[PDB]
RNA sequence: UGUCCCAACGUUGGGCCCGGUGAACUGUACAUUCCAGUGCGGAGUCUGGAGACACCCAGGGGGAAGCGAAGACCCUAUGGA
RNA sequence: CGCUCUAAUUGGAUGGAAGUAGGGGUGAAAACUCCUAUGGACCGAUUAGUGACGAAAAUCCUGGCCAUAGUAGCAGCGAUA
RNA sequence: ACCCUCAGAAGGGAGGCGAAAUAGAGCAUGAAAUCAGUUGGCGAUCGAGCGACAGGGCAUACAAGGUCCCUCGACGAAUGACCGACGCGCGAGCGUCCAGUAAGACUCACGGGAAGCCGAUGUUCUGUCGUACGUUUUGAAAAACGAGCCAGGGAGUGUGUCU
């Protein structure tokens, strides 16, 4: 009468000591929005990133309070750098086979959107027997 | 009329502007302050001076204005405002919990502040805000 | 076209449009406005003295140049349009027709909505001095109608 | 001879207006002109061996 | 002899209000400013102060170094006529 | 990093592809991906290629559109109707 | 089609076909600029590169993120005391000891708590910094030049030879 998620969508990957200290710094030190310099002042210029080539740029020449620069030391953790939220390392899947050498402790699976709902349950069935969690469950109503 | 001043400060031989900037200080931190007897506040110097400096401010002014006042109460107000960040929300609240007044309509008797109070006895050079007021052209309502 | 852009219970609602209407686009915005919440009878009553010259439509964004109204209250500017609140006043008649025909008060049935929307224009062209041509377009106004039963 | 099929002039400066070579009103030839040569396009002199 | 002293009154069409019709110029953004200062030495936007409740109608055009025209002057081009 | 089309290898789609709208996750980033809605027929990946391959600008071109504005004009003419 | 409305072969209403009419005639999809109505936030005493990073209010169906808060305790880099005891200094105050102790960012464990609740998103408030962008230029926020806004279009290519 409820719908309920298909699969282990509750399982949690085991990390070690160090990866779980580097997945909760990335978490909490952040990072800044990196978005093109005038965005917001004209619409028919997007967010995208585009590096600031004026040369009299007030950010490319980088006073505070115009944005942060794509600098290399923004980088994240080399150790946790990817991972899903959930500390899961992620894997594209399109069908049954793409399941398989799958380790249900380190990786989740996604499930290309494109995959119908027909080799949607197949996968999603065997994947929860695989005991891999899968992050975009089909909701059923139970 | 009824002002549940914190602080009722009494300006009576008193360097206003000694006063004004502790006013301001104690407005800032949220007490309600009111200044007795600005009549009777004092500001050190040659009076003919002092005065050409006041009326100069009358003066002053065209189209946009430049509003002065000439009693001793808006004179020691004003300056006060000069304290404060007045335009800030901050400041015009402090600023408007503080309110200054010709004598003393209170029935506690205003206290003098530390290091504020100027000796008649070993000065002669200064002059007191109605003084500066009648020359103004104030009307001696005190 | 338009097409209704609210929800309306059939069971306690009627409908009614106006399509590609020649006429202020800016009068109609006023005139609907105006008239929102009204009573189908109290709009027409409303509509009728505003043609008559006794009630004015408040003009609260197209006002430029326009000369102040004794009668609009809360506001300032305000006219007579008699064009605009004629067709509107179609646009009543055939909703309070549509309304009875379904077994309803017309008349009584509260204005739940009213919006005018710009469709398009009948353009033209206007000779000008110097051997030049400028526009001199017609809008073109659509109108959407809800009654809804007290 | 792909958009160059025109007499297209421009006319300088004076009206306020680009100089852009415009025939009947209506840009031309240029790249960057809707119906304007391709500045760079395939050729068929291109040795793709 | 209203050119002037020195302006007045009047006439007609406008102007203003209402119905109908219905453009153009112009627009980086923001924009209630004023006095000063500063800055590529001629700032609504910087700095300091002052002033400033919102909207609307009419006006005569102080300012936006207002709009209009890739300066005719001047110089430069191994330019043109 | 991303775009077009070619090839080899290998996948998805009417149990709903592309696109679009809104929304969630990843990447320092170019950008990648997922969810819902819409849509109703196509669409990818990896590798090696291909090139009329990436825009905020050029008084850029073409189309559309907002303000301007319910504003100017629909009075002026020795034919005031 | 039929019926009602209408000056009406218009239009509108009700209805019928079809998987769909938000496929109804320049009718596939249907972006942006933009318009109407409307929801959330702000709002008629207040200041202008429109933001970035911090932190508050208010607002939020599911999905695709799931965290977050307080007691206490563990760990604890640089840094690092109050009080008190003694001893200096005209004085503000300093020295020795207590002590590299208490404290000390992050992280973790037990217990307790939150589901608009944490993140995130919309808007708004406060703090810091901040006079676009690109170009010309020794020097551009510039009273130097360009653009009204959006979409789409818009600029190192081919042959020959040389290196
Ligand atoms: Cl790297
Ligand atoms: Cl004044
Ligand atoms: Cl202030
Ligand atoms: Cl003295
Ligand atoms: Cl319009
Ligand atoms: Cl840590
Ligand atoms: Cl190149
Ligand atoms: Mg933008
Ligand atoms: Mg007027
Ligand atoms: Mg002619
Ligand atoms: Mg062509
Ligand atoms: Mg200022
Ligand atoms: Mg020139
Ligand atoms: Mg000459
Ligand atoms: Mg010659
Ligand atoms: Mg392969
Ligand atoms: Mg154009
Ligand atoms: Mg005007
Ligand atoms: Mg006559
Ligand atoms: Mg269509
Ligand atoms: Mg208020
Ligand atoms: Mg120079
Ligand atoms: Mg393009
Ligand atoms: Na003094
Ligand atoms: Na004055
Ligand atoms: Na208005
Ligand atoms: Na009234
Ligand atoms: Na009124
Ligand atoms: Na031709
Ligand atoms: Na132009
Ligand atoms: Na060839
Ligand atoms: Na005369
Ligand atoms: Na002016
Ligand atoms: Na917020
Ligand atoms: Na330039
Ligand atoms: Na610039
Ligand atoms: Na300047
Ligand atoms: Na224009
Ligand atoms: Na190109």
């Amino acid at each position: 009468t409820e719908l309920q998620a298909r699969g282990l969508t509750e399982k949690t990957p085991d990390l070690s000591d160090e990866d779980a200290r580097l997945l909760t710094q990335r978490h909490r030190v952040g990072k800044p929005q990196f978005n093109r310099q005038d965005h917001h002042k004209k619409k028919r210029v997007s967010t995208s990133w585009r590096k600031p080539r004026g040369q009299l740029s007030k950010q490319r020449r980088g006073i505070k309070g115009k944005g942060d620069t794509v600098e290399a030391g923004f980088r994240s953790p080399t150790a946790v750098r990817g991972k899903h939220p959930s500390g899961f390392e992620e894997v594209r899947v399109h069908n049954v086979d793409d399941l398989e050498g799958v380790d249900g402790d380190t990786e989740a699976v996604r499930i290309a959107s494109k995959v119908g709902a027909r080799k949607r349950e197949r996968i999603e069935e065997e994947a929860e027997d695989a005991g891999i969690r899968v992050l975009n469950p089909t909701y059923v109503e139970v | 009329a009824e002002f549940d001043a914190d602080v009722i400060v009494d300006a009576r031989d008193c360097i206003m502007g000694r006063v004004a900037s502790q006013v301001a200080e104690q407005a800032l931190d949220g007490e309600t302050v009111a200044v007795v007897n600005a009549e009777r506040a004092v500001i050190t110097g040659r009076e003919e001076q002092i005065v050409e400096k006041y009326e100069k401010r009358v003066d002053i002014g065209n189209d946009n204005g430049y509003f002065y006042p000439k009693r001793p109460d808006g004179i020691f107000k004003r300056t006060i405002r000069g304290m404060l960040p007045h335009k800030k929300q901050r400041g015009r609240e402090a600023f408007e919990s503080v309110r200054v007044y010709l004598g003393n309509p209170y029935d506690e008797d205003g206290e003098v502040l530390d290091g504020t109070s100027l000796d008649r006895l070993s000065n002669i050079k200064f002059v007191t805000l109605g003084e500066i007021s009648e020359t103004l052209g104030a009307n001696k309502t005190w | 076209g338009i097409s209704y852009s609210v929800e309306a219970d059939p069971d306690t609602t009627a409908k009614a449009m106006l399509r590609e209407r020649q006429m202020s686009f800016k009068h109609s915005k006023a005139i609907a406005r105006e008239i929102k919440g009204k009573t189908a009878g109290e709009a027409v009553d409303y509509l009728e003295a505003v043609i008559e010259g006794d009630q004015p439509v408040p003009f609260k964004q197209h006002n430029s140049g326009v000369g102040h109204k004794s009668k609009v209250d809360g506001w300032d500017a305000g006219r007579y349009p008699e064009k605009a609140s004629k067709a509107f006043l179609d646009l009543l008649e055939n909703a309070v027709g549509n309304a009875d025909h379904q077994g309803f008060d017309g008349e009584a049935m509260t204005i739940k909505h009213v919006a005018a929307h710009k469709v398009g224009e009948q353009q033209g062209r206007k000779p000008r001095a110097m051997g030049r041509a400028s526009a001199w377009n017609s809008p073109q106004v659509d109108v959407e109608l809800i009654l809804e039963e007290p | 001879y792909a958009g160059l099929r025109t007499p297209a002039e421009s006319f300088g400066s004076g009206r306020g207006q680009a100089h852009v070579p415009k025939l009947d009103g209506r840009a031309r030839r240029v790249p960057q002109a809707v119906k304007g040569r391709s500045a760079h396009p395939p050729k068929t002199e291109k040795d793709r061996s």
